[PDB]
């Protein structure tokens, strides 16, 4: 969620190591009105990459 | 554009990880053009081009 007052870019990774496959699940949340948009998060306009 | 097909590709930028030493990554296409049919390539960038 938005930390103070900014949710900051964020960027991290993994390397697969284990010796065998790994599901990893995400998700990505779909607020219903801006006003959610600024309340659980800080930005407008955002995108999400894998 | 085609008689049968059409989709508009949006260019997005983000970091990838790194595969045969490259950052970027590029997404192939292909389709069918029936005889005298018109195929169209309408762009502004981030396209190659048969």
């Amino acid at each position: 969620v938005k930390k103070g007052n900014s949710y900051p870019k964020l960027s991290k990774s993994y390397i697969n190591d284990k010796g065998k496959e790994v599901l990893v699940l995400w998700g990505i949340h779909h607020p219903s009105t801006s006003a959610d948009q600024q309340s659980l998060y800080q930005n407008a306009d955002t995108y999400v990459f894998v | 554009g085609s008689s049968r097909y059409s989709k508009k590709f949006k260019p997005e930028i983000a970091i990838r990880p790194k595969v045969r030493d490259q950052e970027g990554r590029m997404n192939y296409y292909w389709t069918l053009v029936e005889p005298g049919d018109k195929i169209t390539f309408e762009a502004t960038g981030n396209l190659v081009v048969p």
